[PDB]
């Protein structure tokens, strides 16, 4: 299973 | 809720055959050497681990517990193994024939159990091999691997699919497949199963962020519709498909990027269709494009402009292929402020044999204002210099006795002047400290007639007249129409605020009072009155903060060459929370004023006709602690039926959440009996919780699913 | 009668110096801003001045919401409803901050073969739209005068 969340910049 | 889960979760304090011995151990027996009896009890930052039987290695912080429980500290979950394990200095927690939960202590809701388990602490993440998943003590689900994400960082992966019964489409199914591609973008691919088509339709998000902004594309393709092709079998293929871009950003504070972009395959798409970012409420789909430099004193911006439309009524759209803005500013020139608007644009037609355009425009304005402690005064003077060169001109001259023409220029001189004054009173009949604060303004307005009939109307529409709409210089949104003004506008608006200075209460009225008929000479406009000048338009405001949770606001519209108020709306609302609120609202707008201002055949048009009258609530509630209730009921009250209506129940625990939605909406209309169609769906959706950071009572998103979505109104 | 002519200034004698801070600088709010701070004779300092006297309004997150507000008896938009929200905050040197924010509903016809045209009225509301924001962000700035005089009573 996975995870979505935000982006953010690396 | 939050607090109710947090209370069944252990929290972690800031030595010594033999018992207390320090992470920290307990038993009745221990043998050192390494350790070996009895009531073994283990503590440390992230578990307890409790068992009749352990070990431990004290220079590699190592350790075995056998036939043991365990459950996790600041953090939700629990579960037992019949071989414990702790390896690599604590990252890893490791369980031979092992268990795991989020559920509390003894409520054993869900759990998935494994030959082996492997919590891994750095990478977040429970591993499985040999899952099985159960409800209660039956097992739903095996896998010879699964992934758990046991806290907050992004993963690869399906997620928790959903399902729904529609009318349109039968039952529907969504599995995510989600891509963590990289910190700054990602990909989610979601198969979605429709019964009726017997098609799986493919949809696929994209996400970035960048320099340039952050953006959204959605690409859904089926490759064939069962559904389509009987509806329209004279086509090569029943190929369904949807693309959408969104871009914005400001980078280097200068350049301004945006994107707003949906095309479909035909216009039948969004009825069909539910979909995250369209509507059956929709009449075409938007394509705009637009790069712009702005600075503090100057900015110019390119773009484009296109629309699809679905209705087969009339087929021509006009395009704006490219439209360039400028605007420069200077303030302080003397005592006068000065700024200059310039436009460049062409205009293209979907239609091989309407007319095409390139218009040029130039916009140079002076001002003076004036100002007081009690009161403003500001004059503007300015140029309103047009040209035209049209283009395609042969079929619209065969048609029409007024012609248009091959080169047009259009020059204007437009004068206002606009006061306003303020004045203050001391209050003693609502409370002590009250102000009650009254605001009268006067605006005259002067532009001279120039006959237009020569220009083709590509991007002038009529504007609406609210309360602030009475102090426009405008009749039309765009270029292509300037209406003659000689007018004063009149208006008052008094403010009631308390003993903190806070403002409690407005209510605005205003007048547009006309010297001469507001001209453009292409005017053809249908209203139920011969009346050019006099006090025509009234518009009227008002808001109460009734109290920090009570709040109504209204608007009215009236107008005499109407012979009725035009539009009004009106709302109460009572919020407490994001969870407890209660809506009340009321949208008009008259027969008379949709024939005025909307195409001719709305006037003939069951379906359009009659207007707005449109009664809405809305409420969102917890029931017990657990419990979320979101409901929205809309009514036609012209034709005693329902417009549209929602109800969401979600049941909200530490160990999961369950939603049920419904919705039954207005969808289209029968043209072989003259009623209108409605969609029924049910959609249900189902997820783990107390592994991540999420426990949200669901309804704020329940109360934006539906057509007519919810707007706070205090 | 009862009434007289307003006696003070609409913003605060405390806040007629002040410095303007956005994270788009040159966007149509913060040129709104400028423009209602300006008609109100305040000046405005750059964000890198060397004053620490002066108190400073920070232009935060800004919404625009477009959404379906009344239907036809086919289910289609009659009406949209616009809706900005603007959050700011005003920090005065050695107290607390102030949040504030504005909130401006508008509403239009939509009509499908004047595409085009509904897309420059939308722009031509959006623009006006700023304008509110920044008259009810400039209208709260006595309210934060009487708190930092009640947080010092």
């Amino acid at each position: 299973c996975g995870l979505k969340g935000p982006l953010y910049f690396p | 809720l939050a607090s109710q889960c947090m209370l069944g979760v252990p929290s972690y304090r800031p030595t010594i055959v033999f018992v207390d011995i320090m992470s920290r151990l307990q038993a009745d027996e221990v043998q050192l050497h390494t350790v070996d009896l009895g009531n073994v009890h283990y503590d440390d930052n992230q578990v307890i681990l409790k068992g009749p039987k352990g070990w431990a290695n004290l220079n590699t912080k190592d350790t075995n517990v056998w036939e043991g429980d365990y459950q996790m500290v600041g953090r939700q979950g629990r579960g037992k193994a019949d071989l414990m394990k702790q390896r690599g200095e604590n990252r890893y927690t490791i369980l031979d024939n092992g268990s795991f939960t989020s559920c509390l202590p003894g409520s054993d809701t869900w759990s998935v159990v494994g030959s082996e388990i492997i919590h891994d602490r750095e990478e977040q993440v429970a591993e499985i091999w040999n899952a099985r998943f159960k409800v209660g003590p039956v097992p739903i689900f095996y896998s010879p691997y699964l992934q758990l994400p046991v806290g907050d960082k992004r993963r690869s992966g399906f997620l928790i699919p959903n399902a729904k019964y529609t009318t349109t489409n039968y039952f529907e199914f969504y599995l995510p497949y989600y891509w963590n591609i990289a910190p700054n973008m990602d990909a989610t691919i979601t198969p979605h199963y429709m019964h009726r088509r017997g098609n799986i339709m493919w949809e696929n998000e994209f996400r970035y962020l960048s320099q340039a902004g952050a953006g959204l594309m959605e690409l859904d393709y089926l490759p064939s519709d069962k559904v389509y092709e009987d509806e329209h079998p004279n086509d090569d293929s029943s190929r369904r498909w949807l693309f959408y871009w969104n871009h914005s950003g400001v980078m280097d504070q200068v350049w301004r990027f945006n994107v707003d972009y949906t095309k479909v395959s035909d216009p039948s798409y969004f009825n069909d269709f539910d979909n995250k970012y369209g509507s059956s409420t929709d009449g075409y789909a938007t394509q705009k494009f637009s790069v712009g430099y702005a600075v503090q004193n100057f900015n110019a911006t390119v773009s484009t402009k296109q629309f699809q439309v679905f209705s087969e009524q009339n087929t021509s759209s006009y395009s704006a292929e490219p439209q360039l803005d400028v605007n420069y500013y200077q303030n302080d020139v003397g005592p006068f402020d000065t700024r200059i608007y310039g436009q460049a644009v062409h205009f293209v037609n979907t239609r091989d044999d309407m007319p095409e355009a390139t218009r040029v425009h130039l916009e140079p304005t002076i001002n003076l204002p004036l100002s007081n402690n009690w009161g403003s005064i500001n004059t503007e003077a300015k140029l309103l210099a047009t040209h035209y060169q049209q283009t395609n001109l042969d079929w619209y001259n065969s048609r029409n006795t007024t012609k248009l023409d091959e080169s047009v220029n259009r020059v204007m001189p437009q004068f206002k002047v606009d006061g306003k004054m303020v004045f203050e009173r001391d209050m003693e009949m609502l409370a002590p400290g009250y102000t009650q604060t009254l605001e009268p303004r006067a605006q005259y307005l002067y532009v001279p007639y120039r006959d237009q009939s020569d220009i083709y109307n590509y991007d002038s529409s009529l504007l609406q007249s609210d309360y602030s709409g009475l102090f426009r210089d405008r009749t039309y949104g765009g270029l292509d129409r300037i209406a003659s003004a000689n007018q004063v506008t009149t208006g008052v608006t008094s403010r009631i605020y308390d003993d903190a200075a806070v403002e409690r209460f407005n209510i605005s009225v205003g007048q547009i009072y006309y010297f001469t008929e507001s001209r453009t000479g292409d005017d053809n406009i249908t209203w139920e009155n011969d009346d050019k000048t006099g006090s025509l338009v009234w518009a009227g405001d008002t808001y109460w903060r009734i109290s920090e949770r009570w709040g109504l606001r209204g608007g009215i519209q009236y107008d005499t060459r109407l012979d009725n108020v035009a539009t009004s709306n009106s709302s109460i609302e009572y919020r407490r929370d994001e969870d407890r609120l209660v809506q009340l609202n009321y949208r008009y707008a008259s027969p008379e004023y949709i024939q005025a201002t909307l195409p001719k055949y709305y006037s003939t048009a069951e379906q359009y006709k009659n207007g707005i009258s449109q009664v809405g609530a809305v409420a969102s509630w917890p029931i017990a602690d657990r419990w979320s209730i979101v409901g929205a009921y809309y009514y036609d009250t012209n034709a005693n039926k329902q417009a549209d209506s929602m109800l969401g129940v979600q049941y909200s625990s530490c160990c999961y959440a369950i939603r049920v939605g419904y919705e039954r909406k207005l969808n289209g209309w029968d043209n072989d009996k003259q009623h209108a169609v409605y969609d029924n769906a049910i959609g249900f959706n189902i997820e783990l919780r107390g592994l991540s950071s999420n426990y949200g009572l669901g309804t704020q998103e329940m109360l934006r699913s539906n057509i007519l979505p919810y707007q706070n109104t205090l | 009668c009862g009434w007289h002519l307003r006696d003070t200034t609409q913003v605060p004698s405390t806040m007629k110096v002040m410095i303007l801070d956005s994270g788009d600088p040159n966007g149509p709010l913060s040129r709104a801003v400028r423009n209602q701070l300006r008609l109100n004779g305040v000046e405005l300092l750059d964000k890198e001045t060397t004053r620490k006297d002066v108190p400073s309004l920070r232009l935060g997150k800004v919404s625009i919401a477009k959404d379906t507000a009344s239907v036809f008896r086919n289910g289609q938009t009659a009406e949209y409803q616009m809706i900005m929200t603007v959050n700011a905050t005003v920090l005065i040197p050695g107290r607390d901050i102030y949040p504030i924010s504005a909130k401006v509903f508008r509403s239009f016809f939509d009509n499908p073969q004047m595409a085009l045209a509904k897309d420059n009225e939308q722009d031509m509301i959006v623009k006006e739209m700023y304008d509110r924001a920044a008259e009810q962000l400039i209208r709260k700035l006595p309210s934060i005068r009487a708190a930092d005089i009640r947080s010092d009573e």
